[PDB]
């Protein structure tokens, strides 16, 4: 009932504004050929009404995934968006998401031959959204579960702490792999976010209402 | 390995879940405080050159 | 709590002129803004412990199904691999170009403030 | 100079952590299924077996196990083999 | 009255008295845009305080 | 004898002179509600009239919003309430919003009270204490009862005009139905030229009426090509309907 | 002490002026800062490995060994690439050791 108080230029609120000020820009708003003034604000305004929030969706999207890659990433713990249910069913949540979008901009009726193979490669955007962020957080800790158990074998078999310029040449690679799965992590946190504003943005597009009456010179 | 879930539909509802929570934690935390400081900055660089222009117009101190 | 330039105007107004430019530092200091001092610690809030054992509660519990979990060596020892990166990460990044660099993301800390330029608002 | 008054309050969780707490642990316990390992019986069996033959071995494995497979109990000997 | 006035103006905004009260009116102009900048960035830094 | 207890339960505790009983804490939650349900009822609102008066002067403004929208759908004028409601709203009207204000003034416009300190602190209201896109966000039906009412009572503010001139357009005037889009252009144009205040927005009410001129007489278009004259020498040029394209 | 205030302005000067890239000399060796930094990194996994191996050695790799044996045992069951007959040769051999 009483909230808290915020610091004005927390380090939190820098970067979840320049993150929500960068997921805006992807779908700009079109600039309308009258001059803006108090006459075209209501136009500007219902052309704001009726456009989706995809930057509020897609800074949703960012940092649900971010946070869920990068767990995969802190000892004891695997990430969320490793999980096939998980990481292909946010795929699936922006592809409907678009699609009621898109169903909605009539009165939600559904679209010779051509029209069932722009369909399939549109269904397919469904599966291909969520299997991309899923296949990658798998198949980056897969490999390190694989390459573990190598470098294993080796401190196994040999000495501990002996015959240590075998397993250093491993160690590094094996580090070198984690470095990697940092740079996947928030790429496929950003791939995830900036395809779901191309998706949704495609049905992002309604008719600018404008002046339908004017006192000219 | 394990690659199906033993509920597909608990999976994504708790992607759901979490999606929806982020977005609620959004739009009625974060983004508030956001715009509270994000606009008494941009309002008032929008408006400094028309501010300060109305107030020279009224104060009669010159 | 009323404005605190009606209270300069009127701790000025009622004083004399023999003692008025010794009550400025009184009247400065009875208009300064709260700046609340610092209290004693009390450290580790009813919230704070709940994060660090609860924390705690999920990393021994982690750990103890990831020491059962039949690649239990392998998985064991990427825990290993993961808090090292946690580790070269602190002595790596350059933690005041980050804090800098967050700052411009947002435009509101990116520049100054910009209205209210002194000689629109003098009282002469 | 408001440096201090942010000291005062501490840690703080954000601000509805526990509607995501409450909605997690509410999809893991409201699975509507048995419990991952576990099958149903009637109450005349549960009644009248021990404890130790309703454990399973799979769901008992040993806590840091020196041959891969070992579990920490055997269950019932009673196998319909 | 005058020191009076001054108090208030100087207790409120002490940037004030960085502009001598000679050369006060040779900085206006019909716009505000057109002040001399003169001790427009002076006053402007002064007024942020001693830190 | 089960539906003799029942009946004579039902006439001794569930009656409505109980109903007002419970009623008596919190009155403007219950007067909102049950006008929304359709309770007039013109003597069990006197028992709300006066069971709120001592609490008027310390309501928050969503429930002056809603004291007035329920003793304007119960019709119901009570001067002395309706006089502590509006040193509520001109007490404060920092707090108050677009969306509050012109569901009250609707109330005061139906009864025709108001007072000078009151218009102005509406107008104060809804120009500087509130959002410049208000208006936008109102339905041009709400702000032509605003439009009037400050015609009504001949006050002349012209920053309020330009704000309400501002929530007329083919956005604001499309939302509503034909009948309803002709009671307020007819009444958006009768208080516009009562000022004689022709913003660049009213050709948008204008307009709103030259695009179906079928549903006009020829006594309201004569009022209506008034304004388009009066309107088309102050904004320096001459009206032209848009053909989309 | 105080049990927060302590140890943590003992992990402050732990973390921060406590440099055993200087204190230990160690620039006679190493070239930048940058490069002692890339290899405690891979020091630590090293001696993690080491340590989490040594913890409990005698134990049946689950990973895939190439090949190889960790000492005089080459036939038990630490080798057996088998579990179930290694986890019969383990049961035997804890009764003698
Ligand atoms: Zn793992």
């Amino acid at each position: 009932s009483s909230v808290r108080d915020v610091k004005t230029g927390s380090l939190p609120t820098n970067f979840l504004t320049g993150v929500y000020r960068f997921w805006r820009s992807q779908n700009p708003a079109e600039k309308p050929h009258d001059p803006v003034n108090d006459r075209l604000l209501p136009a500007v305004v219902d052309a704001s009404d009726k456009r989706a929030s995809i930057g509020t969706w897609a800074t949703t999207f960012f940092c649900t995934i971010i946070s869920c890659n990068l767990l995969g990433l802190m000892p004891f713990n695997e990430a969320p968006t490793s999980g096939l249910g998980f990481a292909t069913g946010l795929g699936v949540s922006v592809w409907a998401t678009a699609t009621i979008l898109g169903l909605s901009k009539t009165g939600f009726k559904f679209p010779f031959i051509f029209v069932p193979l722009e369909t399939i490669s549109y269904t397919f955007r469904a599966v291909s959204l969520g299997v991309r962020l899923w296949v990658n957080m798998l198949a980056g800790h897969t490999l390190l579960h694989i390459l573990t158990g190598m470098a294993l074998a080796l401190p196994f078999s040999l000495g501990f702490f002996s015959m240590v310029p075998a397993t250093f040449g491993v160690c590094c690679l094996l580090s070198a792999l984690v470095g990697l799965e940092y740079l996947v992590a928030v790429l496929q946190s950003g791939v995830f976010s900036i395809l779901s504003t191309v998706y949704v943005g495609e049905f992002n597009h309604d008719k600018f209402i404008g002046p339908a009456a004017k006192i000219v010179k | 390995m394990k690659l199906l879930p033993e509920s597909l539909q608990q999976e994504a509802a708790t992607a759901a879940v979490v999606a929806s929570w982020v977005l609620w934690h959004l739009d009625t935390q974060l983004l508030p405080t956001i715009m509270r400081e994000h606009k008494l900055h941009a309002c008032w660089a929008a408006a400094a050159k028309r501010y300060n222009e109305k107030l020279f117009k009224l104060n009669p101190s010159y | 709590e009323g404005n605190s330039v009606a209270g300069i105007i009127k701790s000025v107004n009622e004083t004399s002129g023999a003692n008025l430019l010794s009550s400025l530092k009184t009247i400065k200091a009875q208009a300064a803004p709260i700046y609340p001092a610092a209290a004693s610690s009390t450290g580790y809030s009813t919230q704070a412990k709940i994060a660090l054992f609860g924390a705690l509660s999920w990393i021994l519990y982690r750990a103890d199904g990831q020491s059962k979990a039949h690649e239990w060596i392998v998985d064991l020892n990427l825990n290993v691999l993961q808090a090292a990166w946690l580790i070269s990460f602190s002595s790596l990044i350059p933690f005041r170009a980050v804090y800098f660099a967050f700052r411009g993301m947002a435009p509101a800390t990116a520049s100054t403030l910009n209205g209210l330029k002194t000689f629109s608002s003098i009282s002469l | 100079s408001y440096s201090a008054y942010f000291a005062k309050a501490g840690f703080q969780f954000p601000a509805g952590l526990s509607a995501l707490v409450a909605g997690i642990v509410a999809l893991n316990v409201c699975t509507g299924r048995p419990t991952k390992g576990t099958k149903e019986i009637s109450n005349a069996e549960y009644n009248a077996t021990p404890i130790g033959y309703l454990q399973s071995p799979d769901q008992h494995p040993t806590a840091f196990p020196k041959v891969p497979g070992m579990k920490d109990v055997h269950g019932s000997p009673h196998h319909h083999h | 009255r005058l020191l009076k006035l001054w108090a208030k103006r100087l207790l409120v905004s002490p940037e004030l008295a960085i502009v001598p009260l000679n050369e006060f009116d040779a900085q206006l102009a019909s716009k505000f845009e057109g002040i001399s900048p003169k001790y427009q960035e002076l006053l402007s830094a002064v007024a942020q305080g001693n830190k | 004898p089960s539906q003799n207890l029942v009946s004579t339960f039902a006439n001794k505790v569930i009656v409505e002179e109980n109903l007002v009983n419970v009623a008596e804490i919190d009155v403007p939650f219950w007067s909102y509600w049950l006008s929304s349900a359709g309770f007039t009822s013109k003597d069990a609102f006197v028992k709300f009239a006066e069971a709120v008066k001592p609490k008027v002067a310390a309501l928050s403004t969503s429930d002056i919003t809603n004291l007035t929208v329920a003793f304007k759908r119960a019709n119901y004028y009570d001067k002395d309430l309706f006089t502590g409601i509006e040193a509520n709203v001109s007490a404060n009207f920092t707090k108050f919003e677009t969306e509050q204000l012109l569901q009250i003034v609707a109330t005061f416009d139906a009864f025709n009270h108001s007072s000078v300190a009151f218009l102005d602190d509406v107008a104060d209201s809804i120009t500087y204490c509130n959002h410049y896109l208000a208006p936008v966000r109102a339905g041009a039906d709400e702000l032509a009862t605003l439009l009037t009412y400050y015609a009504k009572n001949g006050h002349e503010r012209a920053d309020l005009l330009a704000t309400v001139a501002r929530g007329f357009s083919e956005v604001s005037l499309g939302k509503l139905s034909a009948a309803q889009r002709k009671d307020t252009v007819l009444s958006a144009l009768k208080a516009f030229q009562t000022f004689g205040f022709y913003p660049e927005s009213i050709e948008a009410v204008i307009g709103a009426a030259l695009v179906s001129p079928a549903e006009y007489s020829a006594e309201e278009l004569k009022e209506v090509e008034a304004v388009k004259v009066a309107a088309e020498n102050a904004l320096g040029g001459e009206f032209v309907l848009i053909q989309e394209g | 002490m105080a049990v927060t205030s302590f140890l943590g302005k003992a992990f402050e000067k732990y973390f921060y002026d406590f440099s055993a890239y200087e204190q230990f000399g160690l620039n006679r060796f190493l070239s930048s800062k940058g490069q002692y930094v890339a290899l405690r990194h891979v020091g630590f996994v090293m001696v993690g490995v080491n340590v989490l191996l040594a913890a409990n050695f005698p134990f049946n790799p689950p990973f895939p060994t190439i090949g190889m044996c960790p000492a005089g045992w080459e036939g038990t069951w630490v080798c057996q690439a088998d579990k179930a007959k290694a986890l019969e040769m383990y049961k035997e051999w804890k009764k003698s050791n």
